[PDB]
């Protein structure tokens, strides 16, 4: 108790908040501040020194700066291949650990309809148990570096980038992104899934260096996975036997999760008109006509 | 219309005005009003005012039930004695009488403990049967008594939906909200309605819970009445515990008339479908056997290889690979290596004989002892090795037949109120050998024998075993493992006061008090209460770390069914073994992302006890996500315990008391290394 | 207004015509404005 309470001198009045840079094996660390002052002092107790994750804010003093502690702050054949790609370090391992490949260069997903429908369709399948990260959209790539290191800490998970599209800056930051994703100074960390619309707009430098494994063209709208999604959304809902999913999912073009959730919400809302707990096909189409006309009118 | 012209009509106390006003009010009683009925303050003077009067009582109870009250609402109805599919009907009846008779029955149940309210409750029951909307009247009638006759009066035409839903929700409430004493009547009424209905595997589950001898006879004569077979036989055997299966097999041995019940009594019928199917539809490679066989060394991982080769069984070649492997090893599993031949083969009775006989009456004692143990493990129905091990029971001071007693008695415990074996086990406990394993396997065997008993036994068994336990105090491990088997003997007691009776009978130091509170732990089957909750919160502050671990381990014994309340704040405390308590409390269940999240945090620790605690629970809860904590172990390490246990878990990867006993007794796993040979006798592993 | 019609290409709106100084609409609001300030009883608001 006394030896525990005798450290009150360091954590007392002469105390400040600094920022540590890195941990040295020489037992004298290096910190930083607004003016970037560095102080090397032998380590003390109360610090983890392992999970501390250097490069964050720490505790300093008006004294010699001895640290008393720290303060925290038709795609079936295609989809089975990407299954054996991203789900490879996951359930049903016995088709892997026998020999093994492990090409963590990531893959590239695209198609003619686009609008992230198939992309989110494949992305939501891995959302059962995992940590998901969605990045939409494309000074330097500082934020990209932050996402890279936070995905380096999030490495035991699945990272999914969506909607990948002066002008000369875009090319050089694309080269920088390519170099950073290539893992020059670092080994395999986290699987990165590239998702876009048109592959013709992307430069060839995003194909060969980026992914060394496989890339597959989009053969058709793939009404199957979409039927599965619709089944998931309508699982809590009710429907009759006269309602065909095929023509419905075939008619819809370029819809998102919020979109189908909206048209289902208005489907139930329009089914509330007659006060029925069951949604028919004609009511579903008639309800869909509202949103369909809504976005095309403006 | 406006209430203005009909407003003065209620003012006179004259009879004719009221009598011809009431039908109009009844006609407008459909919604009851177009307003909130603020007329109560005006008509309050009509309370004192009293043929057609019960209709006025109907109006009064109508408005009183229209606004609110905790008391006076049902009174005009019970004083009324009502006499003389539509919207009006459903309105003035369903919800109104639901809340009215609901609060009436509630208050009456919370006050007095008449026939009028009973008849009204039956009339309400019939009315709701006409309404045909279920589960509302059920969920309302959960707490309040008339149950059986009501439920059997409700079920006539419709069967599947009503039965399924009602029994499911009422059994869920039985294991959650509803207290223990109602479970008996619940299961009796359920027994009746399932006796009148089809789909045997419900009343079969009732035979699982009630543990009755006649029910299985009824389901068998019902199976003979209307005629898959082997499968229902399989989970019949899985459903039945020790007592009722012995009553079953004794009355069937008495008559049974079909010879097929004695064909079932010789067992082997549950065993036979498994092997050829496992050989055919499933396959395996030699890579695992080669790698895991070549990565073992230092006489410890070798024991791990004995465990692996023992519990791996399709491939019998590994056992026949090479020689001298058992020779290089010491007794330290040479015991488990001798028991390995018993662990690998659950079949081939005639083959098991010519497999074991080579190790029988050999030059080594532990080999033949482990061989007898193997003979006890291989077949639960043969029991022909009793007599030669029976005659050799008494060793006087010391001999090998003590270890033979271990193997044979424990094996018989795995095989099984039998009197002769008990009388022969009397000198066993009366001997009091310095070896802990003797009384350990004695308590385990007799424990697994005495499970499923009715209201336990207060007799000279527990009496003399308690007297001998209190004769002298040494090696507290005895006082640990004995209340295990004692609790196994006291398992399944509904009305028994034996917990309090024990709390009275024994008053002593923290040792036998630990034993007593262990008996207390094993005396609770569990039900909805705040009692064990406040008792838990109160005893959580106990200074003794052991009884803390045990009593807090009782948590996973209680709430195991519902995993929603399974996660706790125990892992967030400063306790060293408390995180281990929760770690074990994770359960044998599916081990979903939450459980995996807990194991992920509980994987890394500074103490070797916790590091040895995690892989066992992780392997028990899971049967690359499975190999992820394994690779994690490879990262942390690259000691010997870690390797042995991580391989043990590697091959561990790929309310029956039978599976309850082994791990509950394996919570004692921290101990001298001599128990490692007794670590592999767990029957909980399928 | 037309710019808002560009931002809202006939999606959700409620259109109400607002002619300046319509009349009968001038009288009452002129009275309202005449409530606060002091005004005599010998004045004719109609023609003005």
């Amino acid at each position: 108790e006394e030896e525990r309470s005798k450290v009150d001198d360091l954590r007392g009045t002469p105390m400040s908040v600094g920022t540590l840079e890195e941990i040295i094996d020489d037992n004298h660390a290096i910190v930083s501040t607004s003016v970037g002052s560095e102080h090397y002092v032998s380590i003390l107790s109360f610090v983890d020194k392992d999970l501390l994750e250097p490069g964050c804010s720490v505790l300093l003093n008006h004294k010699v700066h001895a640290v008393i502690g720290v303060l925290m702050d038709g795609l079936d054949n295609q989809i089975q291949e990407i299954k054996e790609s991203v789900e490879l370090p996951l359930t049903h391992p016995e088709y892997y650990e026998e020999m093994g490949i492990k090409p963590p260069k990531g893959v590239i997903l695209y198609g003619p309809p686009g609008t992230g429908k198939t992309l989110l369709a494949k992305a939501v399948a891995n959302q059962t148990s995992a940590t998901f990260l969605r990045v939409v959209g494309s000074d330097g790539p500082k934020l990209v570096r932050e996402l890279f290191r936070v995905a380096e800490e999030h490495a035991p998970s699945i990272v999914f980038i969506d909607e990948i599209d002066g002008e000369r800056e875009i090319q050089r930051t694309m080269l920088e992104l390519l170099n950073q994703l290539d893992g020059f100074d670092s080994r395999g960390d986290v699987k990165v899934i590239m998702a876009t619309n048109r592959i013709e707009t992307l430069d060839p430098a995003l194909i060969r260096p980026g992914r060394i494994d496989r890339k597959i063209e989009f053969p058709l709208p793939d009404e199957k996975t979409k039927k599965r999604i619709f089944q998931i959304h309508t699982s809590r809902m009710t429907l009759a036997d006269d309602v065909t999913l095929d023509d419905l999912i075939m008619a819809k073009d370029d819809l998102s999760g919020a979109d189908i959730k909206a048209i289902c919400t208005e489907a139930g809302l329009m089914a509330l008109r007659e006060r029925r707990m069951k949604v028919t096909n004609e009511d579903f189409k008639k309800s869909k006509e509202n949103v369909l006309y809504k976005k095309q009118e403006g | 219309r406006d209430k203005a012209p009909v407003q003065p009509q209620q003012s006179p106390a004259a009879a004719p005005g009221g009598t011809d006003e009431k039908p109009s009010g009844k006609e407008r009683r459909d919604a009851g009003d177009k307003d909130k009925e603020q007329e109560l303050s005006e008509e309050d003077k009509q309370l004192q005012d009293e043929l057609y009067r019960p209709a006025l009582e109907e109006l009064r109870r109508q408005i009183r039930s229209s606004t609110t009250s905790m008391t006076s609402v049902p009174k005009p109805l019970k004083f009324l004695r009502p006499h003389y599919n539509k919207r009006f009907a459903a309105d003035i009846i369903s919800v109104l009488a639901m809340t009215m008779s609901g609060e009436r029955e509630c208050l009456k149940y919370r006050l007095v403990g008449a026939g009028e309210v009973a008849k009204e409750w039956q009339e309400l029951d019939d009315a709701e049967k006409v309404q045909r909307e279920p589960l509302l009247t059920l969920v309302k009638e959960i707490v309040p008594l008339l149950m059986e006759i009501e439920q059997v009066d409700m079920l006539e035409k419709d069967i599947d939906e009503n039965a399924y839903a009602k029994v499911c929700l009422y059994l869920t409430s039985c294991v959650n909200y509803v207290p223990e004493p109602e479970n008996s009547a619940l299961l009796r009424c359920a027994l009746g309605v399932f006796r009148k209905f089809s789909r045997f595997p419900e009343a079969l589950r009732l035979a699982l819970m009630l543990n009755d001898m006649e029910l299985v006879e009824d389901i068998f004569t019902s199976c003979k009445d209307v005629v898959m077979l082997g499968r229902h036989g399989v989970f019949l055997e899985l459903s039945e515990d020790v007592e009722e299966y012995e009553d079953l097999t004794e009355i069937m041995s008495n008559v049974q008339l079909n010879s097929n019940f004695l064909a079932l009594a010789r067992e082997l019928d549950i065993m036979e479908p498994k092997v050829p199917d496992d050989i055919y539809k499933t396959h395996l490679e030699n890579n695992r056997f080669g790698g895991s066989g070549s990565q073992v060394d230092s006489a410890r991982m070798n024991l791990a290889s004995s465990f692996v080769n023992g519990f791996v069984n399709q491939d019998k070649l590994l056992t026949d690979d090479g020689n001298k492997w058992l020779y290089k090893n010491k007794d330290h599993g040479m015991l488990s290596a001798a028991a390995s031949l018993g662990m690998i083969l659950l079949w081939d009775v005639d083959g098991g004989l010519t497999q074991i006989d080579k190790y029988l009456y050999s030059s080594e004692d532990y080999i033949k002892s482990g061989a007898l143990l193997a003979c006890g493990i291989v077949n639960s129905g043969v029991r022909n090795e009793c007599d030669p091990a029976l005659a050799l029971l008494s060793d006087y001071v010391l001999h090998n037949s003590n270890t033979m007693r271990l193997g044979s008695i424990f094996g018989l415990g795995l095989a099984y109120n039998r009197e002769d074996v008990l009388t022969l086990l009397l000198p066993v406990m009366g001997d009091s050998k310095s070896s802990m394993e003797v009384a350990g396997v004695t308590a385990l065997a007799c424990g697994m024998i005495a499970v499923g008993s009715c209201n336990g036994d207060v007799t000279s068994t527990i009496l003399q075993t308690i007297m001998e336990k209190s004769e002298t105090e040494l090696k507290d491990t005895y006082a640990r493992w004995l209340p295990l088997g004692l609790g196994l003997n006291h398992l399944g007691k509904g009305e028994a006061i034996e917990a309090i009776l024990a709390a009275l009978e024994v008053v002593s130091e923290p040792f036998r008090s630990f034993a007593n509170t262990l008996v207390d732990v094993c005396a609770y089957a569990g039900s909805g209460n705040v009692l064990k909750v406040q008792q838990l919160l109160h005893i959580c502050s106990e200074h003794f770390d052991s009884k803390e671990k045990e009593e807090d381990k009782d948590k996973k014994e209680k709430k195991d069914k519902d995993k929603k309340e399974a996660p706790a704040d125990m892992g967030a405390h400063q306790g060293v073994a408390v995180l281990g308590i929760a770690l074990i409390a994770m359960g044998e269940e599916i081990g979903a992302e939450m459980a995996l999240r807990t194991f992920g945090h509980l994987l890394r620790y500074g103490e070797p006890t916790l590091r040895r605690a995690v892989p066992l629970a992780l392997a028990l809860i899971s049967v690359s996500h499975d190999a992820d904590p394994e690779v994690s172990y490879n990262s942390i390490f690259a000691a010997r315990l870690a390797a042995m246990l991580r391989q043990l878990a590697q091959y561990h990867a790929k309310k029956g008391t039978l599976t309850l006993c082994p791990y509950h007794s394996d919570r004692q796993l921290m101990s001298q290394v001599a128990v490692a040979g007794l670590l592999t006798v767990l029957v909980s592993f399928l | 207004i037309l710019d808002s019609a560009l931002l809202r290409p006939g999606r959700i709106d409620r259109k109400i015509e607002f002619p300046p100084p319509n009349e009968e609409a001038r009288l009452d609001i002129l009275k309202i404005h005449s409530r606060k300030m002091n005004l005599t009883r010998g004045i004719n608001l109609r023609k003005i």
